[PDB]
């Protein structure tokens, strides 16, 4: 899992 | 080379370019589209940023498999293979750094001082601070500092404008914080304040949510979830 | 551009491509390699062909995307809305053409005609069927039979020469069967051929496993499942 | 389900 960025 | 193309045909070629998965091609008419001179709408702007972030994740994520195969080749007893990974890796890096330079050029030529409304400058200023973020995430010299630096003075300027103007559940404010908080854990070496700021963000949005419609209701819990997704990593 | 490159050090690139998901990248260092004048290894000629089958599938993807859509906007009853999705299919049409004409134009000049073992002229040949048969499928002009004839001309050159030289089992047989029974399906509005080449292709290979190493066997029954998939999809 | 090609 990658931390989430928008 | 879009200078003879009219500003709405520029803007129905991006949302076919959109359609097709072609996001270089939407990219150069969205670009096309603000050398126009004229401010962007809501959805242009969000057309705009579609299409560079879909460029540049492509760059990111190539470079990230390419440094990570040049840092095995330079570990102890891994064979020279020569300049090209290196080479490679440094080809790939200079093309995201050309196109974080595109956006940030388009952002100060002339988008950022003729926006007034906070949904358009905050917008602006959060993809400020992401495509410094982005060439942040490559740097490795002299200007590492100053890069960082740019990228924190984007994102604070549009905080302390969200923080003013816009409701905790606005969508905006929501992914600029997370954004700003994915930089303070990646970029800025401050896990702590990555973990406040998602918090306090995300607290403040839930008890905000009382107040807004089904369709609102949806945009907002969309965020905070991305906002817990992280926490969840974090902590 | 790529003239002042090692093969080598092209080859090893287009490798570095493929892992960072960079087909242009890898299909421009591949024409370089090509360009050097040497006959391609079989694991070369693979990189050539995985290069160039990424881009052009993405192009085509694209094209039949916005195809589908100016179709819709040529229906009675849908609003006028411009020369822009012609436009704009013809862009991506006009760029696929030319990626196609480049791969023929590699064969051409001048892979086919040093090619003479079995395993490269059939694969070179099977790759000059299979960009016929994408400018095929956007040509809708005076040399339409033409571009299908070349196609159908090429292909059958390569089944002549793989009928007689590999196994029915070789994976680069069963390809080009897989491709060339395509090809009647949905360019030469042959659906009864395309059924008897797949079915013929498939059993002959079967009877042939029983010859196979463990390793091989996994080689010819991945390509005898998508012949199989067909089959299904066509009866 | 598009038909197959390789
Ligand atoms: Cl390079
Ligand atoms: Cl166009
Ligand atoms: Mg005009
Ligand atoms: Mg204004
Ligand atoms: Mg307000
Ligand atoms: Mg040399
Ligand atoms: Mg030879
Ligand atoms: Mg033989």
């Amino acid at each position: 899992k990658r931390r989430k960025s928008v | 080379a879009m200078g003879s193309m009219e500003r709405a045909s520029l803007i129905q070629k991006a949302k076919l370019a959109e359609q097709a998965e072609r996001y270089e091609d939407m990219a150069a008419f969205m670009k096309g589209a603000v050398e126009k001179g004229e401010e962007l709408s809501c959805e242009e702007r969000n057309l705009l940023s579609v299409a560079y972030k879909n460029v540049v994740g492509g760059q990111r994520a190539a470079w990230r498999v390419l440094s990570s195969i040049e840092q095995k080749s330079n570990e102890e007893g891994s064979e020279e293979k020569g300049p090209e990974v290196r080479e490679y890796r440094e080809k790939v890096e200079t093309e995201l750094q050309g196109v974080c330079d595109t956006v940030l050029g388009l952002l100060d030529s002339h988008l950022i001082k003729e926006a007034g409304d906070a949904e358009s400058r905050v917008f602006y200023l959060k993809m400020k601070g992401d495509y410094y973020r982005y060439l942040a995430e490559v740097a490795t010299g002299d200007d590492k500092k100053r890069i960082i630096d740019s990228a924190r003075s984007a994102y604070q300027e549009a905080m302390d404008i969200s923080k003013k103007e816009m409701p905790p559940t606005n969508p905006i404010r929501l992914g600029l914080a997370l954004n700003f908080s994915v930089f303070h854990y990646e970029i800025a070496n401050s896990p702590e304040e990555a973990i406040s700021l998602a918090k306090t963000t995300f607290d403040e949005a839930m008890a905000d949510l009382h107040t807004l419609s089904e369709d609102s209701y949806k945009d907002s819990t969309l965020i905070m979830q991305l906002l817990r997704d992280n926490l969840t990593l974090w902590t």
